[PDB]
Formats: structure tokens, sequence, C-alpha cells
């Protein structure tokens, strides 16, 4: 495999330091300039740092100079990114990438799968799960929506199933959003025949592995 | 000459 | 400062259409340009360099024309694996690299208005001190849609967050949730909670509402 493999990501607190590594295999690492490119959740790619094949001439985007150091150990075919003081805005997947030696525009022709860095002061916490109850205006012979609100957990991810996976048609589990509290929230919804409300039982199965939390929440029409 | 980005030859 | 901007931000096309993305970039080192492709949850990959001249594994239906500060990428006869986000990229003598903001190419299909649903907060959550009010826009196309929260007909701002699914693999629609967050105390000050929706599939706005307690 001709590849790059990043490691060292995880949750870190603002103000702390961090070191990312990138292991190269399958090509002559010491012949290539190398780069770090990051991608904040839901945002575009941002180049952050570059270095010559010989480990000299490390250079940075303005917002990270003096905080980030890119470096390499050619004897171990490894690239490093040291961050000496983390900021909330450093949350991103960090990719290492190889530069083509033969093109005069700096061109990144090989990428790793990336490593996620989550900068946060939040502690690990399992979610509270609340029903999104099907409306009483739900019309006989039509379709109703119901769901679960999975609120205030950290870190990602949660998983959600309905009726232990028996219900998959019509399920939409939304991407989590980061709340102003620094905790995540998401909803899972499903549309069902309105005739099944009075008859069938609906339960969302929520699992949050980082806190070893499991919740099965019944969703019923409300009183 | 030398590429400013990677130090390789142009 | 250095700016690299792409237009449009998003576009839809049918399998077989012809697509063109524009890149406007602060003048760089070489007047060439690079394009990358990224699919959701996946790493970016190099698509094409306007500096290249060998053939490469590029399936050739991609063309990168331009020079200076103005470039385009064209996809003749779009294929299913081409639906993705595309980034242009320039390099500079500082040195530095700079990526454009990206252009998402999604799957065109017939316009479908959202099915709208509003959910009141649970009594369980209220006892904990917070009211989440949730508005669901289900199975719509195109992506562009506006949710407006109204509380006793007063338009809300700054107190909601939205999330949207990826385009559905089977019917090419989107779904969207908007969540209004109030304290228990603020929630209890008002009666009528309403989500009002506009979308290309709707010729006038759709409102779903409930009265607190009913």
């Amino acid at each position: 495999q001709v590849q790059l493999v990043e490691s060292g990501g995880g949750v870190a607190q603002p103000g702390r330091s961090l070191r990312l590594s990138c292991a190269a295999s399958g090509f002559s690492f010491s012949r290539h300039g190398m780069h770090w490119v990051r991608q904040a959740p839901g945002k575009g790619l941002e180049w952050v740092a570059g270095i010559w094949f010989d480990g000299t001439n490390d250079y940075y985007t303005d917002s990270v100079k003096g905080r980030f150091t890119i470096s390499r150990d050619n004897s171990r075919s490894t690239l490093y990114l040291d961050i000496n003081s983390l900021r909330a805005e450093d949350t991103a997947v960090y990719y290492c990438a190889r530069e083509d030696p033969h093109l005069l525009i700096a061109t990144l022709d090989l990428w790793g799968l990336g490593t996620l860095v989550t900068v946060s002061s939040a502690s690990t916490k399992g979610p509270s799960v609340f029903p999104l109850a099907p409306s009483s205006k739900s019309t006989s012979g039509g379709t109703a929506a119901l769901g679960c609100l999975v609120k205030d957990y950290f870190p990602e991810p949660v998983t959600v199933s309905w009726n232990s996976g028996a219900l998959t048609s019509g399920v939409h589990t939304f991407p989590a959003v980061l709340q102003s509290s620094g905790l995540y929230s998401l909803s899972s919804v499903v549309t069902v025949p309105s005739s099944s409300l009075g008859t069938q039982t609906y339960i969302c199965n929520v699992n949050h592995k980082p806190s070893n939390t499991k919740v099965d929440k019944r969703v019923e029409p409300k009183s | 000459s030398t590429k400013p980005s990677d130090g390789n030859s142009t | 400062d250095i700016q690299v901007t792409q237009s449009p931000s998003s576009l839809s096309a049918f399998v077989g259409d012809r697509v063109t993305i524009t890149c406007r970039a602060s003048q760089g080192l070489t007047s060439f340009i690079n394009w990358y492709q990224q699919k959701p949850g996946r790493a970016p990959k190099l698509l094409i360099s306007s500096a290249s001249s060998l053939q490469r594994g590029v399936p050739s239906r991609f063309t990168a024309s331009g020079s200076g500060t103005h470039f385009t990428l064209t996809i003749s006869s779009l294929q299913p694996e081409d639906f993705a986000t595309y980034y242009c990229q320039q390099s500079y003598g500082t040195p530095a690299l700079a990526f454009g903001g990206g252009t998402k190419v999604d799957i065109k299909r017939t316009v479908a208005a959202p099915s709208v649903f509003i959910f009141p907060p649970s009594d369980e959550q209220l006892k904990s001190g917070t009211a989440s009010v949730v508005c669901l826009l289900n199975n719509f196309y195109p992506r562009e849609a506006k949710v407006q929260w109204k509380v006793d007909n007063a338009l809300q701002s700054g107190n909601s967050q939205e999330s949207v699914t990826e385009q559905d693999s089977k019917d090419s629609t989107y779904s969207l949730s908007s969540t209004l967050t109030l304290s228990k105390a603020d929630y209890e000050k008002h009666k009528v909670y309403a989500c009002e929706v506009t979308h290309q599939g709707l010729s006038s706005p759709v409102t779903k509402s409930f009265n607190r307690g009913e």
C-alpha cells in the first residue's frame, strides 16, 4: 500500500499541547515535500503547514505560525505536527499530504485518511433522550412523524436505532450539532402510517459508547 | 532553481 | 489577504449533464491551478492539475482551463461517482497553499416540497429547565430551504440550530431539522409556537404550529 497514516488525534483541552504523527509507506518519503491540511467540522479544506523534503524551510498559514511546528524524521518516514497551545478553532480532521516533486504549483497527490482533533473543555457525558411525540392532529389514513431528541452528550458519536432495528424505512438520524454549551445534540425521526400510532409501539435505542450509556426511550402520543 | 514549496529542483 | 473563491457554491445535475465550476484566486506563483474531489466522510483526493501534461489515470472527462486569477473545471457527461464536493487550490511564493471554499455537485431530480412537522418539548425536559422545540422538514428537493421560528407571532433569531441529512441514496431528497432552544421560564411566557417554511416546491409559506399546553 502506498499510503499516509495520521495518528495522535483525540479530545484535548484548550491551552494544552498536542503532537500528530503521519506514517508514510510505499514510496521514498525523503524525496517529497509534505503538508498538513485540516478540515473543521462542516467546513472546507484549510492548508496549514508545509516542509521541504529535507526537513528545512517549514512554513505556515498566518493563523498558526508560532503555535504549530511541522517537522519530519526521514529515517522513520514520519511527518509530525506539534501544536504548542490549542485553541477551540483548531478542532478539525488533520490530513497529512504528499507534494508532487515535478509540478511547480504545489500539488498534493497523496492523502491520509486523517485524524480528528477535538478541542474542548467538556467532560465525557451521556445524553438525555426525550420523545418527539406524534401530533394529535395526525390524520387517520395518513402519515405521522415521531422521533427522539438526543441532547447534551460528549464526545461524538451516538447511534440510534428504532425498535431494535426493526424499523428502518423512513428513518432520518440527523448529524449532531455542537451547542453553545460545548455539548452535542441530535434528533432521530421516522415517518409511519398514522394508523400504527394507536397500535404499534415505537422505541428509540440510543447508544453512547464513550460514556457507556444506553437508553431505550418509548415515544407515545401525549396525553 | 528551486521550488519554494518543497525545495525540489524546478 | 489571499482569497480563493469558487462559484457557484452548489449546483445540481443529472447523470449525463455538463458541469462547470469557477475558481477566482489571488494571483499565485505559477498561474496553474489544482482541483480536488471529496465525498462525504471521505478524504480529499487530487482530481486534476492544470500544470500536468502526462495522461495519468484521470478519466479525461475533466478539464481545467484558465490562467492568472480565473479558472474553471468542466465535467462533460457527469457520471454517478462524480457527485461530490470540488476544491480548487493555488500555491504562492511566500510559500503557501490556499484552497477555495468548495463547490458541491448534487443529484438533480424533480422538485419536492418538504413535509413539515413541529414537536413541542417533553414535560420531562421542561422539569430539567430547558425547552427544545423541533421543526422537521422531511424529504424535499432542492436543498435550499428556509425555516423561520415565530413565538406568539414574533420572529425569532439567534436561538435555533439546523441540521441536514446527506442526499438520500434512494430518492435523492434531503431532510432538515431546526431546533429552537428556550429556558423553561421563557418557554412558559408564550402560547403559540410556529415553524414557517419556504422552499421552491411551495408557492407560499407553510406554517406548522402548536399552542403550549394543548
